[PDB]
């Protein structure tokens, strides 16, 4: 259930298939929503999950590159795929980017994003 | 301005 | 790029890393343990055109604990930065996040920190 | 204040609170259960002269899972802002340490996020 | 134990006192040193820790305001005491800065800090 | 936990 | 865990 | 910020 299209509450768009050897890979696509404004990301999941009822465990990241920018960080997100009902993915992120040594304290954002197959407004 | 949020 | 090879951190996992042209981060990470039963496949990204004013190279990638031997159902990510020079570095901080029941969702996801060196 | 009063998260959970002229925050933590057994000394500290722009007030505060009837033996701080208006609320990220071992300090911590409300 | 002069691996200090109650207060003076530089703590710790030797969890907050400047932030500091030969209290922070809500979802810092109680 | 008790 | 195994 | 001055 885990590849396909999801939108996280912003409105970014993460472009997913989920391959059978436990493969991640596809493209993020912020907000703004053009050529611009598309990113390469590649991950692994957990591809044998448990039957009890729990989520499936996964992750991502994104360098925050292109031939468009370069903005000279790069992004995880980790968390869970709960299916179901209203499918969603639970995730925390950290935003790490180049810095001096002596700026190495500002490097990395902490922040969490729910991804559901419905946009939001 | 990072991409991640614009 | 300076990445590329095997790298140790301080509880003794290894991990072995090609860097792509083209952004990709491809390898694998070993515990401590360092058998077959131990070696989990990774995947990632870098800033394959790092500023010259002496930043950091970004970087993160992330296994997921399932081998052919083992399902520890859970996934870590490493977001960091890599440091160059003679003692070369990357530094980072990760998220492990374990699959749970929605009730349990609480106690899914342990934060840390690692130091990786060229060597051990 | 805005801050003083009572505010509750969306799974149960109250936190009353007074914010003092000087910065402070002092209060009690009550737990989903609303025993006696399940309340808990907080503090904290805040801006205390905020940006009049529409920012958020920076704030954090501590519990440490011990009162008169149980101990848990670990802290949660959560780290956040107080944004006001009609639907004022406050968003946090919290890290929850538990003390371990030195073996086991890997598990010690657990991050998270919560939002908290004036109405329930 | 708890109570006394610590320092982090960059130079501030955290002059602290460890209540009966389990309250933690004191000053955290950042590497520069003077007046200026003090800010008030206030946290709470494990006042009855398992003997089987775990640390003792504990937490703290500083609001980056005294009465000579103000950053519009708070940081929180979430650890463990781990006492003996060479006591050191690890910890794992966050830093909150006041932002508008465009800005919200880049408003937290994350880091570490390790304290000991030599410079 | 505390924190997460029903 | 594994991560952090002997 | 002062969390990190020098």
């Amino acid at each position: 259930g885990i590849t396909g299209t999801w939108y996280n509450q912003l409105g970014s768009t993460f472009i997913v298939t989920a391959g059978a050897d436990g493969a991640l890979t596809g493209t993020y696509v912020t907000a703004r929503g053009n050529a611009e404004s598309r990113y390469v990301l590649t991950g692994r999941y957990d591809s044998a999950p448990a039957t009890d009822g729990s989520g499936t465990a996964l992750g991502w990241t994104v360098a925050w590159k292109n031939n468009y920018r370069n903005a000279h960080s790069a992004t995880t997100w980790s968390g869970q795929y709960v299916g179901g009902a209203e499918a969603r993915i639970n995730t925390q992120w950290l935003l790490t980017s180049g810095t001096t040594e002596a700026n190495a304290w500002k490097s990395t954002l902490v922040g969490h994003d729910t991804f559901t197959k419905v946009k939001p407004s | 301005s990072h991409p991640q949020f614009e």
